[PDB]
């Protein structure tokens, strides 16, 4: 079981940004997909974003465009997430979890005298073991 | 006076148009074919002129040789040979004795008379 | 593509079987015939655990009292001989179309 | 006294022989503009004054289906066509899978299902970028994959096409005698394919002969001098094509009433490809006009000629085509730079017994072509913009005679014989290549002067 | 008593005609190395005694700009060039977009941006694998698609690059008329391009001419025997090119001061491609040097010869190029197997009236379009090390600005971007005529009666 | 002497170099140089052969110098024969009679050689 | 006695010269069946009875290995191979990564690992579809991608194409014929040294047929030695020169590829048919060859007898297998039935010779991709051939090398080597020399020309 | 009776087989290209020899008397010794080093002069 470390609970003022940190032992980010999920008490889970294990692709839920950026250290031993513009309704439990995906050619074209034109896509297989999570809340 | 007009006359009368007959003897697919055709024409003319030179009547449209031809090939009087048959059909008649005629006309007369012309020029 | 879950809550008499259902706007089968569905149960104060996956088999270590059914846009999770330790909130997972989302959820509690 | 032989040189010989025909062109009149496949932009020009020479008192033998300038020119044409196609760019990537739909609206009710609109996943000239392009396709050119469609020839040899500016219009050609060799022609107005000809003549160099390609009807052929000639290797044998040659022309009009446009496509770096853009105006089926009364009187003359080899009470029947490969089912021609396939069954639905003004035929367009009977090559017809219109002379027919016909009655015929060797025989039947052997021998009174 | 016409044979005859010229090279000296682009595998060796004889009492009509051997030259050289280009590798794979950077390595401040570090995900030997490879490129060979660069010649004919073993150094080529034809040359050192030549000689084969490729001034050419000469078939027509031929050479150096490093990568099986490797040391501009005082004394001599065709006290001025395609805009030539371009504007900045060295910056291009053709394109292989070039200037090609009034203040400009006039500069002395040994004449004989 | 040595010599003086002029009347592989050289050899062969054919037809073959017996109507020239020999080159000669050449070819062939083979046939009749 | 020279033409002159050979075949006998590489589409037919003519009172020299017909004809076959392989398709797509398995079904235990069943991800003729395709391959033609993944052995070399299977590789006799104005000098001496004059000479307009046999250690289907087994080299003292040996009497060798091959057809692209070997029927058996033993002793003993003439004839003479290196010279190769074989002749050279049951079997290897000739700029894939291959051939000569460092004129040793095809072609063409006839000439005489 | 048969006969006996040797002096595949090359080569050399024969004026002759004397520095054998005991082959070896001189002498000293003298004789 790869140990996962998350940032502690934090209270932040309305209309201001918040950042969290995340860790995994063994530098397993190179082999597992980085993921983020938010959930409030009594409400269903909400996907925030992902990095591929290669660190070559990033993505976000359409609700969080322009408010979330995802960074990692050299060697991808840790991953970081920054949130911007939190209000009182952004209070929830924020989670780390590794992931695994399927990489398949979505379209292709053989080339006799050149490289095969290829369109590749990532298809997440399942959500791996979750981290203990982080709690962030907004109050005056 | 047209080209190949003598075939319409007897073979005896055909000898008038000999000069007329001798006059016209001389990177795309068409270009390659043109090259091949020109080479073939040159080869054919030069092979014929090789015959003429070897037998010493070269440069002559008319030549009388010393070899006697041998009557079994065509037992006919010269006059009706000349005034009845065209050269086309008489050649058709004389068609398989051609190589024998070539060999005799080569060896029996030309090379020999040449040896005796050197012998005469010795004195 | 959207996901809904029913019932919102299900009181259960102990020892009696119960079922939960979730439906989606598009059929969950794949052109290869594969189905990408997973049901999860979270105990309050604990993270969710996989119960059934791909709408065909139970996850390893899941009690055999659990079962599932459904196809196309309709799927169900049926549990036999309800015991008090299954109380929590349940969710079914959709794995065919990006973005992948959880259903609104159903909660099972002991009737009183 | 006894005669001796003498050497005669220059004496005119006729020997049956074959050599390669020398290309020729009429003073290179076309050389002002580019480009022509049948002219290669140039051949060796010829003077306008070759002089045919009559051979009085001369007869000589001809043998059609045994003369060899025909197949010599046949391989000449195959070579020239391949040479013209070679510099052009291949169209191999085109048969990536196509999503297609039927053409709708602004159509003639008789067009339904003829044209299809398809799209591509096909890439850009940059190997790392893709695009979506579309073009209008004929139904006959494409086939379903199992709606989705694929180009029909990507389970045979590949398809190549470029060089659209090069014209397919035919040019007069002279197959002009090599030196030491001659060309002779029969002067008889009516002459069998074989046998001696009572009056003959020679030329230094041949007449203009067109390289036209036609399947069921002879086009731009020379007129028969007096009467509609019927020729074949053997009339009794049904495996031999029957040649029909007109002594009077029969005008035929053809057109593509559709106003067409073209879209240039870049597939590779510097390789332009052309596709058929959306047609302007209503769609109308291509069709051909011929005169009704002229066709009837011409076929009456034809059946009168047919009666010569048969019993005078034999019923002459003409029939719908036999089927098979489309290139022998339908009449085909290329005029205007584009290929056609027309229903000639209307022209041959009639029978003949002893003792408004025009005709129109539905016709077909195919842009994917397998020329001659080759399998290893294929090409694409470039779109041509606007309405094309061609007028041409129908000058002969290529017929086959059905088997059976027991008890010598009710002879029937159907079009066939897709071999263009027969067309080129139909034009070149006048000529024979012969060998001049200037040297010769003869007896004489010459005995060689001493010294 | 009356005369009768005789027939003669062997009488020397001349008819203004054209045939294909022989190939001839000096003793097949190129055969020792494999091989020159023009000399190739084989050609006929020269005669050890290319004998020529001055023709007593003969003046002959010569016509420069009308001889067709120069067109044969143009066609034959294009044919040889494509012949050598043909058994080589296409580089259609290179049209893939390249991620590029503005790299410097102790660069001088006047080249910042002239070189780009471009990489692309490329091709492997195996179809199912890809790899990332970088190489250094000149900015003028690439273009922004809308930084990412694409090489400039992918929206034109395809590019091919291989076969570095062939040599681009000119070799003198001698030409011999076909038997039954002869070569005529003018012995007048001051001869015009056209007109009668008072002193003439004939030769079995012409002298050697190197297939020099130049666009603004002549190189490696023959010197004028006595004085600088200016030729043009009609000086009044300003759209026509003006020939300038020096009688004294003008030495010119050109170099690329840095070493070059090379790397090679495989497009696929048998697909060797050479790429410019990373370049070490201070990075400096290719440039050419010419002496100042000589550049006057030859230009002043040119002006003195120039005044012959115009009225006295006519003002004469030179200026920098009016623009156009870069080939005519800048002076281009190949040395060390590599193509050059230089801003020759500095050496025309002068005026002339009645009564120690110059340094010129230069530019490098690798994707090159031969002559004016657009249907072919190639990549120049990198040339290792510092290229050093010593060469002679033997003439210039000029154009005359039109207009003006009162026949004064003439201004000239480089031009004539056709190398046709480059080979004319050497070929102008020669013509080939047809000999028919036959002849006729009256005489006093009659053939003996037999 | 070298080739074309008699170009400026008089017509009579040009007859000394006829042999000199005649000495040179005849003097991957797919490379275009080889193509051109093959073409050139073929062309030279053809021209030499045509010249020899014409000479053989006129019957003075094997001779740099011969003399036919054919007359000509003197409108083709304007001067004394010794003048022809002395005061111009062959080049001005040729320009002067450049336009009766085909007539001269035809007359030399027919008016003499055909008639002469006729008398030699008459002679061979014995 | 004031003699004058006189011109003679047609006089007999030789001049050492080299010109292009003239292709020839007896009445184009290859036309009976299509299609053959070495006979090509067409060649000039020749008379079945060339007129050989004995030159009496004649001696002349044949400097062997200085003759240029060999190099000219070497270039001819290189060109002919290239032109036969130009029209047919290229095979760059094959060496995508291969998933291979470990053939153990119906296999003889002496051969485990010779054949691999590999699968890969090449596409169809459709530009946007792929297909899973499998085929068996000999281990000699493949390598592991890493230290398993497999790749074709020659992709990091030059390009690879398929020999399109319609045209056979069987040799046909080729006649070399003199251009006009030339003749072909031929020796008559029955023991004629490779260099030096030949006591009796004949010439022919046109030569007999020679099969373009491709072999590496043994001379095959060659002309037999006229009287005795005989040995030639440029200089026997220089061991860098190959040692040519010609057999007096032939030694028959049987070779078969004993297994049923099956073949399958795969579409690569439009108009691109590909062939690969399908599953083999029956137990798999190594291909091999058969040769007699006492006859092998007999030929080798005769070789020793003739070798003793160039040495002190009490010396020890020993053979051993090749010193190694590239298999093209380490192993013997032949192409019978249109397929490539490499056979371990090491057993043929396990013997010693001193002063004063009936058969031998040899294992053979199989390869499909070939680096033909000594070129490295091309690689070609031979078609799989269905059924059991069978060849019967004549062994007519040897090519040997002699080890250096020999001292005191004793213990002379030899190994097979010199695999350059030029040596076989010398061994076949050694009887001929192209020469120039210069018919013109002069000589003194008493004739003075008649006065003009 | 065979081709080249004089190779072992003396210069004197060589003259019988001159005709036998002169009989065969003239008589997109790479093979066909080489065929074309060989045909051209044979044609051009045959024309070479015939051009030499014609310029010297023995056209139609394999043997032909001359007016050209020679310096005896070129050969030092009695005429019977060279003709009746020497092969024409070894004689060609012997005479190989003056052939250009004999060609020039033959071509100009006698032929051009004798053609001019034939003209002079014809004039009257
Ligand atoms: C488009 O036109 C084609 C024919 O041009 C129609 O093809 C028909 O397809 C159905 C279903 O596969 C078949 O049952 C018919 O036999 C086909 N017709 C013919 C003539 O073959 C097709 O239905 C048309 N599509 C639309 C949307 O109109
Ligand atoms: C030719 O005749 C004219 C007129 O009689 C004479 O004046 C002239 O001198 C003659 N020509 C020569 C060269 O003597
Ligand atoms: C295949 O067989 C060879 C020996 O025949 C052996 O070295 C190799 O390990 C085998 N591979 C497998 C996967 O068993
Ligand atoms: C090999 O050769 C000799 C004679 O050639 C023979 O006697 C000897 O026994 C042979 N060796 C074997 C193993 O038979």
């Amino acid at each position: 079981q790869v140990q996962l470390v998350q940032s502690g609970a934090e209270v932040k003022k309305p209309g201001s940004s918040v950042k969290v940190s995340c860790k995994a032992s063994g530098n397993s980010f190179s082999n597992h997909d980085v993921h983020w999920v938010r959930q409030a008490t009594g409400q269903g889970l909400e996907w925030m974003g992902w990095m591929s294990h290669e660190g070559d692709k990033t993505g976000l839920a359409q609700k969080f465009q322009g408010r979330v950026t995802i960074t990692r250290d050299s060697g991808a031993s840790t991953v970081y997430m920054e949130l911007r513009g939190l209000t009182a309704d952004d209070t929830a439990i924020y989670y780390c979890l590794t992931g695994s995906k399927h990489r398949l050619r979505d379209y292709f074209l053989y080339n006799e005298y050149g490289p095969n034109y290829e369109e590749w896509g990532d298809y997440l297989a399942t959500l791996d073991v979750w981290g203990h999570g982080t709690a962030v809340t907004v109050s005056s | 006076l047209g080209f190949l007009g003598a075939a319409g006359s007897t073979m005896g009368a055909a000898s008038m148009t000999l000069t007329v007959q001798a006059r016209n003897l001389l990177l795309t697919v068409w270009g390659i074919k043109q090259l091949q055709a020109r080479v073939l024409a040159v080869e054919r003319y030069l092979r014929d002129q090789q015959l003429l030179g070897i037998w010493g009547c070269s440069g002559k449209l008319i030549c009388c040789t010393n070899v006697p031809w041998n009557s079994s090939w065509s037992n006919r009087n010269l006059s009706e040979i000349w005034d009845n048959m065209t050269w086309l059909q008489w050649d058709k008649e004389i068609s398989n004795y051609t190589q024998i005629i070539y060999g005799l006309l080569e060896e029996s007369q030309n090379q020999q008379e040449k040896n005796e012309q050197d012998l005469l020029a010795l004195d | 593509v959207v996901i809904t879950q029913s019932p919102l809550f299900l009181p259960v008499t102990p020892g009696e079987a119960a079922s939960l259902s979730c439906k989606c706007s598009h059929s969950l089968q794949h052109s290869t015939g594969a189905n990408y569905l997973a049901w999860y149960l979270q105990r309050p104060g604990q993270t969710p655990r996989l119960l059934i996956h791909l709408a065909t088999h139970r996850a390893s270590g899941v009690p055999d009292r659990f079962s599932g059914s459904g196809s196309g846009t309709d799927f169900t999770l049926k549990i036999s001989r309800v015991e008090s330790d299954d109380v929590g909130t349940y969710y079914c997972m959709q794995g065919l179309h990006s973005p992948w989302t959880f259903g609104q959820g159903t909660k099972v509690e002991i009737k009183r | 006294e006894n005669l001796w032989v003498t050497v005669y040189y220059g004496v005119p010989v006729w020997k049956d022989a074959e050599t390669t025909l020398f290309c020729a062109s009429d003073a290179k009149a076309y050389e002002t503009e580019k480009h022509n496949v049948w002219a290669t932009h140039a051949c060796v020009p010829t003077d306008p004054n070759p002089q045919e020479i009559h051979l009085e008192n001369v007869t000589e033998e001809f043998n059609m289906w045994k003369n060899n300038m025909v197949e010599q020119m046949h391989t000449d044409i195959i070579s020239l066509w391949d040479q013209s196609l070679k510099p052009c760019v291949k169209l191999t990537p085109l048969c990536v899978t196509l999503q297609c739909t039927n053409v709708t609206n602004n159509i003639t009710d008789d067009m339904r299902g003829e044209l299809k609109n398809c799209s591509f996943n096909m890439t850009t000239e940059l190997r790392d970028k893709k695009q979506k392009v579309y073009s209008l396709f004929y139904r006959l050119d494409v086939v379903q994959i199992n709606k989705e469609y694929r180009l029909i020839n990507c389970n045979t040899s590949a398809i190549t096409q470029a060089c659209p500016k090069v014209s397919f219009e035919p040019i007069p050609i002279h197959y002009c005698a090599p030196a030491g060799f001659a060309i002779l022609k029969c002067k008889d107005k009516k002459f069998n394919g074989t046998g001696p000809c009572p009056s003959v003549s020679t030329v230094q160099c041949t007449h203009g002969i067109k390289p036209v390609v036609s399947t069921q009807l002879l086009l731009n052929g020379s007129l028969a001098e007096e009467e509609v000639m019927i020729r074949s290797e053997n009339i009794t044998n049904n495996a031999k094509n029957i040649l029909v040659q007109f002594n009077t022309p029969v005008q035929i009009n053809c057109t593509r009433p559709n106003n067409n446009t073209r879209k240039s496509i870049r597939i590779g770096p510097g390789q332009a490809f052309y596709a058929t853009g959306d047609i302007i105006g209503d769609i109308r089926q291509a069709h051909c006009n011929v005169s009704k009364a002229t066709w009837n009187e011409t076929l009456g003359k034809v059946v009168k000629q047919l009666r010569k080899h048969f019993g005078n009470n034999t019923i002459i029947r003409f029939a719908n085509s036999s089927g098979g490969d489309l290139e022998v089912t339908t009449h085909s021609f290329n005029c205007g730079g584009e290929f056609f396939y027309c229903n000639t069954s209307g022209l041959f639905n009639s029978t003949w017994i002893s003792n408004n003004d025009s005709i129109t035929l539905p016709c077909r367009i195919k842009q994917i072509i397998n020329m001659w009977q080759r399998i290893g090559q294929a090409m694409y017809a470039p779109p041509i913009q606007g309405v094309i219109r061609c007028v041409s002379n129908i000058t002969g027919l290529i017929l086959t005679r059905d088997g059976g016909s027991t008890n010598s009655t009710t002879e029937t015929f159907r079009p066939g014989g897709g071999d263009m060797r027969d067309n080129w025989r139909s034009e070149l039947y006048k000529y024979k290549v012969v060998k001049i052997e200037p040297l010769g021998v003869a007896p004489t009174r010459c005995k060689r002067r001493v010294v």
